């Protein structure tokens, strides 16, 4: 009949489909390019701007522009066009005849829900809508009803508890550290042993390269030692060009700075001590069942070891007599979408929907008492 | 298995495991014990239902004719 | 954001 | 250098 | 503190 789009605007990969199916059917990067050579051919059908997989295979010649940075959406056109392309081109679904459903991070600015609100109604014309948290679909992607999840995508880190479908809300953290800004650090780290990647596409391909060859260490401390004293630790990968790069303790000590964010130099603390200054913020009869369940969600988790490490070190932080529990699909980079999957294709979930009827009377102010 | 002519192997893996793929990258990943009961019962259930609309439908060749209904 | 970080 | 520029 | 409160 009619099935909610699910949409999840993330920071980095867009991810869309259609509501009750089990995977998105529309994955790609939220990235617009602009060319910024002087075109030199006459009669080649040369385009104002690409959005997506375009832009990853031209990225040579563009400029790459992320509309959304630590999920809150900078440039608005932009984001108008990477909607039009979900909607037109991957879909292909005219979206005047699908409810739709958004998803977003936690303790960010209104105005970004005012603004996606007024957007899908006016120039989508949308019949109906609705903006759900990110973390909250997680806990429906993993079939429970309780537990502290900790979720990583690019931009926004956020830990937030739900007790039996109650949330907390004043122990949700948020953190601005999690995977562009390691690769942002990676670049760093890798002009020591002699690379230096400037450009915005030399950035893609060491997000490419952070993604295949980084890793967590167990100890930090144990394996530099061994990375100082040893070759064995030293992995090669072949850029885009055919030279040949080599990496050696890097690969490893980037994403140490996710429970060392002094590296990069922010002031906080790690992934594992805000887990744990979140739990510290709940109510003592509850704690023992958010140790006992820890959800990890968003590609940032996707680290080899990084299970283990959280789970060593919370084990440290915690008292010594309970079960720590880390929770690590391997679907956990999806998790938030089919979660968001889930939720829209629920009965009781009709009702909750805002339709334009009520944005008519009530104006984009509506999504505030609506929404969560 | 051995009734079915499967390879015990696979059997035994997929029973215990379930699929998912996305358009580029697929997810082998466990199941609960209660998941894995609920689908060997749908299955046997999948299995019934599929028989017995094949045994009604070599019925029903038996009972037809060639003559073209005019109704019934 | 508008005032702390850059976005 | 020995990636991104000639030096 | 040393149990409810955390100093
Ligand atoms: N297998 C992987 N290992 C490490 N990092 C990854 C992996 N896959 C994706 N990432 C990183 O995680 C981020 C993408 O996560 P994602 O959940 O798609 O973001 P969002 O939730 O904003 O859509 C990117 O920074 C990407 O480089
Ligand atoms: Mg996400």
């Amino acid at each position: 009949e009619t099935t909610a789009l699910v949409c999840d605007n993330g920071s980095g990969l867009v991810k869309a489909g259609f509501a009750g199916d089990d995977a998105p059917r529309a994955v790609f990067p939220s990235i617009v390019g602009r060319p910024r050579h002087q075109g030199v051919m006459v009669g080649m059908g040369q385009k104002d701007s690409y959005v997506g997989d375009e832009a990853q295979s031209k990225r040579g010649i563009l400029t790459l522009k992320y509309p959304i940075e630590h999920g809150i959406i900078t440039n608005w056109d932009d984001m108008e066009k990477i909607w039009h392309h979900t909607f037109y081109n991957e879909l292909r679904v005219a979206p005047e005849e699908h409810p739709t459903l958004l998803t977003e991070a936690p303790l960010n600015p209104k105005a970004n829900r005012e603004k996606m609100t007024q957007i899908m109604f006016e120039t989508f014309n949308v019949p109906a809508m609705y903006v759900a948290i990110q973390a909250v679909l997680s806990l429906y992607a993993s079939g429970r009803t309780t537990g502290i999840v900790l979720d990583s995508g690019d931009g926004v880190t956020h830990n937030v508890p739900i007790y039996e479908g109650y949330a907390l809300p004043h122990a949700i953290m948020r953190l601005d550290l999690a995977g562009r800004d390691l690769t942002d650090y990676l670049m760093k780290i890798l002009t020591e042993r002699g690379y230096s990647f400037v450009t915005t596409a030399e950035r893609e391909i060491v997000r490419d390269i952070k993604e295949k060859l980084c890793y967590v260490a167990l100890d930090f401390e144990n394996e530099m030692a061994t990375a100082a004293s040893s070759s064995s630790l030293e992995k090669s990968y072949e850029l885009p060009d055919g030279q040949v790069i080599t990496i050696g303790n890097e690969r490893f000590r980037c994403p140490e700075t996710l429970f060392q964010p002094s590296f990069i130099g922010m002031e906080s603390a790690g992934i594992h001590e805000t887990t744990y200054n979140s739990i510290m913020k709940c109510d003592i009869d509850i704690r023992k069942d958010l140790y006992a369940n820890n959800v990890m969600s968003g590609g940032t988790t996707m680290y080899p070891g990084i299970a283990d490490r959280m789970q060593k070190e919370i084990t440290a932080l915690a008292p010594s007599t309970m079960k720590i529990k880390i929770i690590a699909p391997p679907e956990r980079k999806y998790s938030v979408w089919i979660g968001g999957s889930i939720l829209a294709s629920l009965s009781t979930f009709q009702q909750m929907w805002i339709t334009k009827q009520e944005y008519d009377e009530a104006g984009p102010s509506i999504v505030h008492r609506k929404c969560f | 298995c051995d009734l079915m002519g499967v390879d015990y192997e696979e059997m035994a893996h997929w029973l215990c495991h379930r699929k998912l793929a996305t358009a580029t990258e697929t997810y082998i990943k466990p199941i609960s014990k209660l998941h894995a009961i609920n689908a060997r019962d749908a299955l046997a259930k999948h299995i019934y239902a599929n028989l017995f609309n094949w045994i009604v439908d070599h019925v029903n060749k038996a009972l037809h004719s060639t003559v073209k209904q005019h109704s019934f | 954001w508008x005032a702390x970080c850059p976005a």
